[PDB]
């Protein structure tokens, strides 16, 4: 900058965004009767 | 007919006729029973 003895005339400022975003995710299993019944485990479902 | 119409004309028996069981011929031996876990 040059401040000259008469003056008379400069800076701005800016500001910027940022976005973000929410997603969905899962997920699943099945399992039938029979599986649990005759399964060698009867821990299985847990 | 009658004097007037008259709406029932018919009295309905609540208790209906079913038929009875098959007597269980074969089915009167041992009944073993398999483990649910495992087997």
């Amino acid at each position: 900058p040059a401040l000259t003895e008469n003056g008379g005339r400069r800076v701005g400022f800016t500001r910027i965004q940022l976005i973000g975003s929410i997603k969905k995710f899962g997920f699943f299993y099945e399992w039938t009767q029979e599986a649990m019944d005759f399964d060698t485990d009867e821990e299985l479902d847990s | 007919s009658s004097i007037g119409p008259q709406i029932r004309l018919d009295y309905y028996y609540k208790k209906a006729l079913v038929d009875a069981a098959k007597e269980m011929y074969f089915g009167q031996l041992a009944e073993v029973t398999n483990m649910p876990k495992n087997m």
